[PDB]
C-alpha cells in the first residue's frame, strides 16, 4: 500500500503543476496585450532585423 | 472366538483408516481458510491505509 500512495503524491503534484503552468501563460497573454499597444512595437520589429 | 475377535478388530481398523482421512482433510480446508481469511484482513488493511 505504500508505493500506491507514493504514485498518488507524484500524480497530484503534477496535476497541480499543470494548472499553474497554463494560468501563467494565460496571464502573460493578457498582460502582453495591455502593454505593447505603444511605440514598444517599433522596438520589437527593429530587434529581429539586426539579426534577421 | 479368534474369528470373531479378528472381525471386530478389522472393522475398527477400517474406522481408523477412514478417520485418519477425516481429520486431516478437515485440517486442510481449515489450513486454506486460515490463510484466505488473512487475505481479507490484509486487503482491508491496505484499502484502509490507502483511503486514509
Amino acid at each position: 500500500a505504500q508505493a500506491e500512495i507514493e504514485a498518488e503524491r507524484k500524480r497530484a503534484r503534477e496535476e497541480l503543476r499543470k494548472q499553474v503552468a497554463i494560468l501563467a501563460v494565460a496571464g502573460a497573454e493578457k498582460i502582453i496585450e495591455r502593454s505593447v499597444d505603444e511605440a514598444a512595437n517599433s522596438d520589437i520589429v527593429d530587434k529581429l532585423v539586426a539579426e534577421l | 472366538d479368534l474369528d470373531l475377535a479378528k472381525a471386530s478388530a478389522t472393522d475398527q481398523l477400517k474406522k481408523a483408516k477412514a478417520e485418519a482421512q477425516v481429520i486431516i482433510e478437515q485440517a486442510n480446508k481449515r489450513r486454506s481458510q486460515i490463510l484466505d481469511e488473512a487475505k481479507a484482513e490484509a486487503e482491508q488493511e491496505r484499502t484502509k491505509i490507502v483511503a486514509q
